[PDB]
Formats: structure tokens, C-alpha cells, sequence
């Protein structure tokens, strides 16, 4: 059995009625459950056997379906409902999940403001160079950062982190840190981060020359 | 020949947890009391824990009681050792050993041993961050890089909490070194870069470390 | 309130082993099928393993079958997950989850979950050493430092095996970085430092690395 | 609790000797005593149990005796394969307790360490790490002490040691100590020294170098 959820990302306004769909590759009768999960938290059971609400779950959640087509409806989104939702086929001794649906607050497209920061002299004197690229206040969440050193595409030497949706303007921000030893950092001249995003008609690059 | 093989050793920080397992070949564990033993760096052996048949009793050395747990899985023939709140002196090679003999009797020696798994406990249970400035090169962006700390979390404020608008403190990332790193940024008017002072207040409660870093143009 | 708590997460090298455990509060596990589930970086959940009451049935996701093992301890209420031959795509938050409902049936959802433990598998299963000379200051000592490799072992010869007398290759030490390091030294007549060339041949079969380093006065 | 004590801690003998290791229990344990052999990096192997029963397959030159609080392991004709650590063990219904181990080594005359210090190679230093190596070569017996001093400041916590097994030709031991420092910290100081004591030395031996000289 393969479970397919749609959409992968659902953008909506507070108070909306929204539906999330889950399709099974073969009939599973009503052996389907829905979970909510907030970032860094445990999944929480909402509904099981397709339509039974778990005690204590608010009545604005409801589910329906049987066989291969299932739907979760949230009738009047509250701020607490913006989260990921997972469907699950559960059998006696095994289970399988859909890919999850992230429900977010909808706003207009906003391109990232991009900033690049070279390593501080202090850190550099210790033997390590952290170069940081910041993508500030963008929407939607999908953005891509590529680092290039002397026009050389980097791979495997950077880590990223992204904020949750801003409570006032509903944007995301992202920081990417490229880490290199003081020695390797002094091997090249131009350091640049290249950003693509739905709000950019062409990629944006911010760069600096070592020294 | 009967065989045992331990899995799960490695490097642990003091105060951390590590779980070992033991599987076997060519005998069933259910008829045997199963044991964990460790060889400390000085060369001697130390009995650690035992679990009797049917799990009637689980016995522990005084040095590990309340921190370690032994479990047995008689159906697929595994033994487990949970090690919690680990201490530098838990550093050792850990062996699984069965109580048994050529003919099982009321009280047998340890007649079969695994090759051992190495467990190393490092002394530092915490480490405070290094804090480096993210220097501002309309609107300008500046921040602080809070690097190489353990464990989470770190909290960051700006100008002792007076500057909140425009601040983004990012989720930490786990570096390949096992130490955490996060950046906190703020966007501000470019006109304020000459007059306004910007200080990020980094607090790391686990290591009781506080750092105030002033961020200014290069 | 019912509670579960995972122990044992951390950083693992590809091919390595890690064992997780799960303990509980305010219920007994014996009536429940217990499960492991993981949240991969893309955000979706993946069922990992299940173990029925009495361990009558143990089931695994296709992606972990033959590498993972689940066990249960109904008397002290623990569940275990052995993870062997780990792969980059095992990187995830691992949760222990109870199958159950207010009223138990033959097929219930997962009504209680632990908070999760992070498991990170790094892509390199091996790493070749850096080889540095130990330069000679009637008898002189020289050698090679074989630093920062994984896993063991490394072999060292001198002059392709023609120089054996006076050679000592030391046991490796596990550095606080999780990488191994060893030295190989040899004592020779001081008069030969000008004429004879000394090369240490370092072989690290796991990473298929060979290094020949010439050691000469500085 | 029962405490087991072995005597001696290190037993030095020649090939072919008959040697005895003693094990004492702090209270009577009847004959519930076992003897194990263990080679470096290997698993213990059961030799004898219930004080005097030889495990099947163990060579007949191993024998054990004793009861109550006093036990002995005798090796009648040491072979090269027998130089190893031997452990005694009291085993009860649920737990066991071991002696501290006895290392049986090949006897030779006392030999003081020959000491050598190595600075970091320039290559390694350019990558940002400085490994300083101290070698104590061909000494006997195995107990030795090495301390590092940087600018005459006694160091603590920044070194690791390893020791070889007895050399196949002269039965000595050798020891290496590595002091590890970042390139930055290493270029902060001038004099690097390792100081050695050993019973074969009437006073400590110090080898040093000046960074860059
Ligand atoms: O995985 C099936 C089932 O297992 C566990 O319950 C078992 C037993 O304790 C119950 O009394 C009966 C009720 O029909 O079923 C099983 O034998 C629970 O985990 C249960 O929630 C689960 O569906
Ligand atoms: O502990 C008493 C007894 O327990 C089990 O039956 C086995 O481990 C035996 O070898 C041992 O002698």
C-alpha cells in the first residue's frame, strides 16, 4: 500500500475551511488515521477509522472517505491549526504514511532580501571561517541557496536553518553557513551566495572578495 | 562454537546515554544468566550487571546501580544494557558473557564472552558558545554567530531586550562535530549604523555562560 | 497522562550501529503493540518497525529489513531498536509510539508518542589518514604520524619492508574527535641520516588509501 | 561484599619457567573461583573453574588449587603464548567479582627510556593543527611517567599516550605521548618540553625544542 497526500503545501487564511486529501494505491476500507504535528514536537492523533474524532480534539476537524479516497476537513482554521498533517494507513502489525501536508498562512509573494557576511577576524584567527548568507523575509518557503567560491559550486560544506512563519508578516527567513578551515578559506578570493526563489525572476547573487 | 557479539559502543559525553546490545550464535540464551563485564583502562575486569533466567532478578554493580538497566530478549536471543548519566569512569571495553559451563550446574563460571565493544566517555558535559559578530557591510542587516556549544538551548536578546523588531534567531544546526551553532540577525535602518550601539546577549544556561557582544561596522 | 521517552540518539557514521531505547510512564506496555516511526528531513513520517504483544510478530519497513531489530521488555516496560549498517537516509527523528485507543481492538491507531530522538548518519563510512613526518633531531629516532583516519586498522612498513630492525608501530588512540591516530617510529644510526633515505609506507585498506612519505632532516 | 586480590600484579619470568599466581578472597568462597586468560584487545578465555577443574581443551600445564580464601594458578612450563593477563573471579548465583589482573611478562634487565621529542611538521601546521610527539624508547619495566611543559608551564589534559607490547627481540616497551594544540595556540609559545621519569633513571629526563629553531 502506498499513500499519497495532496497538496504538499496548503496556503490559506485564518478562518478558512480547507480540505486535505489522501489516496491509497489499493482499498484500505476505513483503516485510516490523521495526525497533526508541529515542528520539533510529537505527532498528535486527530481522527481514526477515517472519521472518528479522538476525544478532546476540536469539532472543527473532520474526516471522511472509504476505500481509496480520504479527506481531512478543517472548518474554520485557527492560528493553532497551522502545522503539518499526516495521513496513515494502519494495519494489525504495520503502517504506512502519506508524505504530509504543511498548512501555512497565505500572503503575497515576497522576494528574499539577501545579505552575505564574511568570517569575523576573531574566529578567523582561531583557524575556522564561517561565511553566512541570510535570506530575509521571503514567501513562499521554498528557496534555494548555492555557494560559489571562485565560481566553484560548493557541496557538502554548508548547513541551513529556516525560521517559522513570522507572526506579524507571515514571511520566512533562512540562514546558510558555509564552514571552512582558515587554511582552505585563504585558498580562494571570491565568495558568493546565489539565491533562487519564486519572487525572483532570475537568481540573485551576493558576494565579497576575501580581504 | 558458541559466540557472542556486542554492538553499540562509541563516544559519549559525560551525563549522556548509550545503549549496548549483544546477539549470539549456536546457543539459546534462555537457559543462562547473562552478564555485562567491562575492562577498565588499568587492565582489570569489573562485573557490571546480570539478568537471571526468566528475569527473576536483575543485579547491578554498586557503581552503576540506578544508572544502568539490563534487559533480555529470549525469543531472538539478545541482551541489552542501557547506560544513563554516564561518567568518565564508565570508559571501558564492554563484554557480554554467559554464565555456563560444559555441563550446566547450580553455579557456573563465565564460559563464553563476546569480543567487546569500546565505550569512551568524555569529561565535558557542557560547553559554552563562542560568539562572533555578523558585521553590517536603506536597510542594513547585522547579527551574531553563536558557534560550538552543547547541549541546547541558547537564548539571544538584543540590547538587553530593547531591540525586538526585525530580529530573527534561527534554529540551531547540529554540526558534524556534534556541537550546535545558531545565528541571530536583525535588520535596522542604515542611518543608525553610526550612532546606535547593537549588543546581542547570548545566554547558555547549561554551562552558565553569558556573553555580550557589540556588533559594529568593520 | 501517558508518556513515552526515547534514549540513545546521536551522530553515527555510515555503516555504523546505534541502539535506541524507549521507556514509559503511567501505563504498562504489555497490552500494546509498540512501534518505531521516524520523521525524515523532508518532513514526512516513515513507519520503521512494530512488535506485537508477547513479541509474537515483529515487522519492519522494507528499507530497514535485515538491518534493524525491535525487542520489548514487558517487565520493566522498555522497547528497543537496534540499527545496524546505517545509511544516510536513516537520518531522522525517531519516535516510539504505542498502538492503542481508549478501547482496545484488533487494529488501532498510534495514540501515544514519545518526543523523538535525533539520529544523524554521516555519509563517509571511511576516511584515509594524513601522514606527517617525525623528523630526526650515535642513534637517531625518526617516524611517521598517521593522523585522523577511520576505521581501524592501518599498517605501516618502512622502506617497503626492507627496514624492520628498531621499528615500533604504536597502538592507535581514539581521539576526542572520533578519529584514530597512531605513530610509527624507528631508530637508526645517526651517520646514515645524510646517505640513507627513509620512507614509511602507510596502508589503510578500509578507505583504499596508500601513502608513502619520505622522512628527512628538516 | 567479597573482594578478590591477586598477587603479584606483574609477574616477570622466562620461557619455560613454572610460575604461580595467588588470588585471595576477603571471606570464604569455598571453591567458587575461576581463572581467565586475556590477551590485549581480545576476549577473556576461561581456563579453570571450581578452583581446580580444567576447561576442556585448555593445555595441561595450567592448574589451579585452593579453597576458602587462598587460591593459586600454576603454569608449569611457560610458553611464549602464555605471556598475557590472568584474572581470577569469584562467581555467585547472581553476580561475580574479579581480582585486579596479573600481567605475566618476559623478564629482562631494567632499561631506562631513551627520550626523543618531535615538533609538528610544517605541512600539518599549515592545516591549523600542531601535534607534538614525545617518544620513550625501549624501556623496562612498563611503568613510566611523561609530563608536557609549554614555556615551563606544566600542561594538563591535552595529551594522549599509547604503549607497545614487549618487543619481540629485546622484550622492552616503548611509549608515545602526543600533545595536541591548534596552530594558533601553538604559535603562542616558544619552548616545548616533555619530562620523563622511570625507575631506571636517577633524575627526570627532559627533551625540548624551541618553536621555529
Ligand atoms: O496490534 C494489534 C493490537 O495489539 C494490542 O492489543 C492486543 C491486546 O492487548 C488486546 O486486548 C486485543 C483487543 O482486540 O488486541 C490485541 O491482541 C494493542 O496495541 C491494540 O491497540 C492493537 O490494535
Ligand atoms: O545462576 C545459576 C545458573 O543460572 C543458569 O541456569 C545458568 O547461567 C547456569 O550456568 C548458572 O550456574
Amino acid at each position: 500500500v502506498v499513500m499519497t497526500q495532496s497538496p504538499s503545501t496548503l496556503s490559506a487564511s485564518v478562518g478558512d475551511t480547507i480540505t486535505i486529501t489522501c489516496r491509497a494505491s489499493q482499498s484500505i476500507e476505513t483503516w485510516l488515521a490523521w495526525y497533526q504535528q508541529k515542528p520539533g514536537k510529537a505527532p498528535k492523533l486527530l481522527i481514526y477509522k477515517a472519521s472518528t474524532l479522538k476525544t478532546g480534539v476540536p469539532s472543527r476537524f473532520s474526516g471522511s472517505g472509504s476505500g481509496t479516497e480520504f479527506t481531512l476537513t478543517i472548518s474554520g482554521l485557527q492560528f493553532d491549526d497551522f502545522a503539518t498533517y499526516h495521513c496513515q494507513h494502519y494495519a494489525g502489525y504495520s503502517a504506512t504514511f502519506g508524505q504530509g501536508t504543511r498548512v501555512e498562512i497565505k500572503r503575497t509573494v515576497a522576494a528574499p532580501s539577501v545579505f552575505i557576511f564574511p568570517p569575523s577576524d576573531e574566529q578567523l584567527k582561531s583557524g575556522t571561517a564561517s561565511v553566512v548568507c541570510l535570506l530575509n523575509n521571503f514567501y513562499p518557503r521554498e528557496a534555494k541557496v548555492q555557494w560559489k567560491v571562485d565560481n566553484a559550486l560548493q557541496s557538502g560544506n554548508s548547513q541551513e536553518s529556516v525560521t517559522e512563519q513570522d507572526s506579524k508578516d507571515s514571511t520566512y527567513s533562512l540562514s546558510s553557513t558555509l564552514t571552512l578551515s582558515k587554511a582552505d578559506y585563504e585558498k580562494h578570493k571570491v565568495y558568493a551566495c546565489e539565491v533562487t526563489h519564486q519572487g525572483l525572476s532570475s537568481p540573485v547573487t551576493k558576494s565579497f572578495n576575501r580581504g | 562454537e558458541v559466540q557472542l557479539v556486542e554492538s553499540g559502543g562509541g563516544l559519549v559525553k559525560a551525563g549522556g546515554s548509550l545503549i549496548l546490545s549483544c546477539g549470539v550464535s549456536n546457543f539459546r540464551i534462555s537457559a543462562h544468566t547473562m552478564n555485562w563485564v567491562r575492562r577498565v583502562p588499568g587492565g582489570g575486569l569489573e562485573w557490571v550487571a546480570s539478568i537471571s533466567t526468566s528475569s527473576t532478578y536483575r543485579d547491578y554493580a554498586d557503581a552503576v546501580k540506578g544508572r544502568f538497566t539490563v534487559s533480555r530478549d529470549d525469543l531472538e536471543d539478545f541482551v541489552y544494557l542501557q547506560m544513563h548519566k554516564m561518567r568518565v569512569e564508565d570508559t571501558a571495553i564492554y563484554y557480554c558473557a554467559r554464565k555456563g559451563s560444559d555441563r550446566l550446574s547450580d553455579n557456573d563460571p563465565f564460559d563464553a564472552w563476546g569480543p567487546g565493544t569500546v565505550v569512551t566517555v568524555s569529561p565535558a558535559s557542557t560547553k559554552g558558545p563562542s560568539v562572533f559578530p555578523l558585521a553590517p557591510s536603506g536597510t542594513a542587516a547585522l547579527g551574531c554567530l553563536v558557534k560550538d556549544y552543547f547541549p541546547e538551548p541558547v537564548t539571544v536578546s538584543w540590547n538587553s531586550g530593547a531591540l525586538t523588531s526585525g530580529v530573527h534567531t534561527f534554529p540551531a544546526v547540529l554540526q558534524s562535530s556534534g556541537l550546535y551553532s545558531l545565528s541571530s540577525v536583525v535588520t535596522v535602518p542604515s542611518s543608525s549604523l553610526g550612532t546606535q550601539t547593537y549588543i546581542c546577549n547570548v545566554n547558555h544556561k547549561p554551562s552558565n555562560t553569558k556573553v555580550d557582544k557589540k556588533v559594529e561596522p568593520k
